[PDB]
């Protein structure tokens, strides 16, 4: 109703952390990769405990929400967060120098 | 001596380096004024733009031909292509003329600038028309203002401003045309 | 409503006309058939209606059609029970409707 | 559990009429406080065509003001000002300059401390309770003159219309502490004017910049109040939209529960009667 | 709801009715104070949906007085019972009819 | 008033009462649309505040007092005195006393004309309108 | 598109359409994300404006008329011309005429090669990038 603009700063912190731990609970499955296309990840229990503890304490507030979505463990959150950021620039230079002109 | 040539344009260029890039440039008070001082023109003969302002009003913005301003040396007048001036005004009557008709605003003091492009900006706090003052309460208050004379130079300076404003109001209200 | 239908079907099938039938409150037709289904000891279906609600409504509404002779065009006033369009009597009626004309205050 | 949903419809419907009242209240306050905002817009113009606009100047000491709202349903206005506070306060940083940050409005007191807590010194609040007057802005200028920087920054929202409030930084320099030092080019541009003061030019600029601070602070907190009211009118516009779509979802789910209640009570009655006959 | 506030006896003042509430039965000085107490407790309930959201920042110096007088009325309907000395702490009070008429 | 209807409607109304109830129900519809915003008093609107103030007048008109039923000409004189504006002066909480201040102070020859003719003609409208300003209402 | 699903028919569809449509599902996914964030338009990132414009182009591409089904190669080429560039000149309205101009003005041999081969070969991708440049779009 009132949006996230009416929240406390404590409330904004728990909403941001809870969105990150909601996305982090999601996981690609190896049996889902034939129709999702994303290869699945087996996350070990020690990695699960350590990653979720880090997102709880506030070690990964630097990362966005969608870096946590459909990754295996917290190494892959930081990998995907570097990759989403790195792309934020690379969107062009498919202009010429092709392999798809008439005599290639 | 002026080694930081700022402005809206320089702040736009430097602000695109330290702020995040998605933020649009914050606006500036320059962006809502089409009139400057060094921008020559706005004269057109006999009538000049008189920007008689107030914190709570805009009393005049059309072009007038002669303005009587009550400076601290004394009453002076502004015709069209006047010399640039930054004049502090004592409490007196700012007379706006368009010809034979004169509107007499008694102001509280506050500065009045004349710029190189002939625009004049009278800038006073309480700028009443002299119609809406009564001639009774001024000497009624100056009789008390000539009584409480302490050694407190804060209160004594307030008393000096009081007797001088009230005396100018009296001398402007007996001397109607 | 079947009696009004028969009067309209004579004008369609013998006179060859474009008949107008006005079923005033089709919901009261539904409610009446629900009462006669309750009185004959049949188990009521969803919310409270007759188990044969769709066929007791479709038996009336499917005789309103265009034949090769003429047609019957039916203007049926619709009451919506609890201001609830997903109630089974208007949800069954709205399957048969070809137009609505909502009159507004 | 069928009466939890009816009272939740009651809650959402009373919230949706409360926010529709507050939208009309903000719209009513926006029109009768725009009649005071564009009146005071004129007096800012002589000081900018006299002194110019020098935001990025190398001040030794700087007092930056973020004038924000007091009540809180404004909808991301004060947070946008809190982010432009640091966005314009890092663009000053060139030599390790001292900065005092000051907030006008209660919702800036809570929000600048998250970002700049050691550089916070003053909170002016309860300013829009009765109205905004020039003597009030004069007193706030006085307490901003108690410590006397070389520059002033005022961050607010310029009330363009009821849709756009693109935020504004207005800059006020101390008289010859930096202002005439920013004016001297092949001579000076301030030396065109005949100073008609009682005392010297160094005191007419001393009075003139306090008058410029009072005018800018008054116009800033007047424009910010009117942009606050229009931002609240646009914020309670989305609140009734949300409390109507939530109400419609809840009304549909209540209709499902009503139908299921009648069906299940009927199936209970039929099963009771059929076990006897 | 009256019992969770701690007002005991938790008698709903609006919902409790009697056939002895006519002015030609119990007099007008009793009838009009009972109806006035009910009206103040009713428009307090109409304000209470906005106190719980906004918080007494607008309330017009008469509806603020409505909220204050109705909170005084709501506390003053509570009474320690002579049989509830075991429960909370208090010796019980018998209140005569003229005393509660004068008080309310 | 929003949920109470009559499918017969105003064809079976007292004429004269039909002259004033037709705008009474419109004023009460506007008041019901702007209702529950009367808790915003410090937050005033100056166009809906008039219909809110008059709706609070008129809901105080239609209150009654338990087995004192009113003859219809006294009812339509009360709805005239509240609808046309002759009780816009009086404060909202003593209109129940301003009503019998209208019924007992307007002279009862008006009631015979309004009952017997069964409508408010201008011949009676002018006299009743003059008789509605000389009432000593509990107002200030 | 967020709720519709077909998991047994997936990886059993047309191979050229499978090469093109994963980008379409992803772009409609991000269009749904940024319409789930901003249901009112006032805060424009200008990269969120890009995914808004691409999503509005694609949802104009997929909508079609009744009783006229399209062959799968004329759908493959039509969504190839949309999930890539080739239609950003056209604004938001003329896309229904733009895809008809694309189907009309593309040389109809490439439809036979796309039907016969099953997918877009790199020679066919070259001829298809070439043929989608000599197309007269109605948005100009």
């Amino acid at each position: 109703i009132l949006g996230m603009d009416e929240l406390s700063e404590e409330d904004k912190l728990t909403v941001a952390r809870a969105r990150k731990i909601q996305r982090f609970l999601s996981q690609p499955f190896q049996v889902a990769e034939v129709f999702t296309g994303t290869p699945g990840k087996y996350v070990d229990l020690a990695d699960t405990i350590s990653g979720f503890q880090g997102v709880l304490t506030g070690k990964y507030d630097d990362l966005p929400e969608m870096a946590f979505y459909m990754v295996g463990d917290i190494k892959e959150v930081k990998e995907k967060a570097d990759k989403m950021a790195k792309d934020i620039a690379s969107r062009k230079e498919a202009d010429n120098k092709k392999v798809s002109e008439e005599l290639k | 001596e002026a080694a930081a040539p700022a402005g809206p344009k320089e702040f736009t260029e430097v602000w695109n380096k330290k702020a995040p890039s998605t933020l649009i440039v914050p606006e500036f008070p320059s962006n809502y004024t089409a009139v400057k001082a060094v921008g020559e023109g706005q004269v057109h003969g006999d009538a000049f733009p008189v920007n008689f302002y107030t914190p709570h009003s805009i009393l005049s913005q059309a072009q007038k031909d002669t303005v009587v301003l009550p400076g601290v040396d004394g009453y002076f007048g502004v015709k069209a292509s006047h010399v640039p001036t930054i004049a502090q005004l004592k409490p007196g009557v700012v007379e706006l003329h368009s010809g034979a008709e004169s509107e007499k605003f008694f102001v509280s003091g506050g500065f009045a600038f004349v710029h190189p492009n002939g625009v004049t900006d009278i800038c006073v706090l309480e700028a009443a028309t002299l119609d809406q003052v009564d001639p009774a309460a001024v000497k009624s208050a100056l009789a008390a203002a000539s009584a409480a004379q302490p050694t407190d130079e804060f209160e004594q300076a307030a008393n000096r401003a009081a007797i001088e404003l009230y005396s100018a109001l009296e001398s402007a209200v007996e001397a109607k045309a | 409503a079947l009696t009004g239908l028969t009067v309209a079907e004579y004008f369609r099938d013998i006179e060859g006309q474009d008949v107008l039938l006005f079923v005033d409150n089709i919901f009261r037709f539904t409610q009446a058939n629900s009462e006669v289904s309750a009185l004959l000891g049949r188990i009521p279906s969803a919310v409270g209606y007759q188990p044969t609600l769709a066929t007791d409504l479709g038996g009336l509404q499917e005789r309103i059609t265009t034949t090769t002779k003429g047609s019957i065009t039916s203007v049926q006033a619709v009451y919506v029970p609890a201001d609830d369009l997903t109630d089974p009597a208007p949800a069954t009626t709205f399957a048969h409707l070809d137009a609505t004309t909502v009159l507004s205050r | 559990s069928n009466q939890a949903v009816k009272q939740r419809i009651r809650a959402i419907k009373n919230i949706g009429k409360i926010t529709k009242a507050m939208k009309m209240v903000a719209a009513s306050k926006m029109k009768n406080a725009q009649i005071a905002v564009e009146q005071s817009r004129g007096l800012v113009d002589p000081f900018v065509r006299l002194f110019g606009d020098f935001p990025a100047v190398n001040s030794n000491k700087s007092v930056v003001v973020a004038v924000t709202s007091d009540k809180g349903l404004c909808g991301g206005l004060n947070s946008n000002i809190t982010k432009y506070t640091r966005a314009t306060l890092a663009t000053t940083e060139s030599e390790g300059k001292d900065v005092v940050v000051v907030s006008i409005g209660d919702k800036g007191r809570s929000q600048l401390t998250r970002i700049e807590s050691q550089r916070y010194q003053l909170a002016i609040a309860d300013t829009y309770k009765v109205r905004v007057t020039f003597g009030q802005a004069s007193l706030i200028v006085e307490e901003l003159i108690k410590h006397n920087p070389q520059s002033y920054q005022i961050l607010f929202n310029k009330f363009r219309s009821a849709i756009s409030f693109k935020p504004t930084v207005a800059t006020i320099l101390s008289p010859d502490l930096l202002e005439k030092q920013l004016e001297d080019v092949t001579g000076n541009s301030l030396d065109a004017y005949d100073i008609e003061a009682s005392h010297e030019r160094s005191d007419v600029l001393r009075d003139l910049t306090e008058f410029h601070l009072g005018v800018t602070l008054y116009n800033a907190m007047l424009e910010n109040n009117c942009s606050e009211h229009a931002s609240r009118m646009s914020a309670m516009e989305n609140s009734t939209k949300s409390a109507g779509e939530m109400l419609g979802k809840l009304t549909l789910d209540y209709n499902r529960k009503r139908q299921a209640t009648i069906t299940t009570e009927l199936i209970e009655i039929i099963a009771g009667a059929s076990a006897l006959m | 709801s009256i019992a969770e506030l701690g007002i005991y006896p938790a008698v709903d003042p609006l919902d409790s009715t009697s056939r002895m509430l006519n002015p030609n039965v119990i007099g007008a000085e009793h009838y009009n104070v009972a109806r006035g107490v009910q009206k103040v407790l009713q428009d307090y309930k109409n304000l209470q949906d906005i106190i719980a959201i906004l918080g007494m920042d607008e309330l017009s110096e008469e509806d603020k007085l409505t909220v204050a007088r109705a909170r005084k009325i709501q506390r003053f309907l509570s009474q320690p019972f002579q049989v509830a000395e075991v429960f909370t702490g208090t010796p019980g009070k018998y209140v005569d009819l003229a005393d509660t008429i004068s008080g309310f | 008033v929003g949920l109470s209807v009559s499918r017969v409607g105003s064809a079976a109304q007292f004429p004269g009462m039909k002259q004033v109830a037709g705008t009474l129900k419109l004023e009460l519809a506007q008041y019901r649309e702007v209702a529950a915003f009367a808790q915003f008093g410090s937050d005033l609107d100056a166009a809906t505040q008039y219909v809110l103030e008059r709706g609070a007048r008129l809901t105080e008109m239609l209150k009654q007092k338990q087995f004192a039923p009113i003859p219809i000409e006294r009812q339509t004189v009360a709805v005239y005195a509240a609808t046309k504006g002759f009780l816009d002066k009086v404060r909202v909480q003593d209109i129940v006393a301003a009503e019998e201040a209208v019924i007992s102070q307007v002279n009862p020859a008006v009631f015979k004309i309004l009952k017997a003719n069964g409508k408010i003609t201008p011949a009676l409208d002018a006299h009743l309108k003059a008789e509605l300003r000389k009432v000593k209402l509990p107002g200030a």
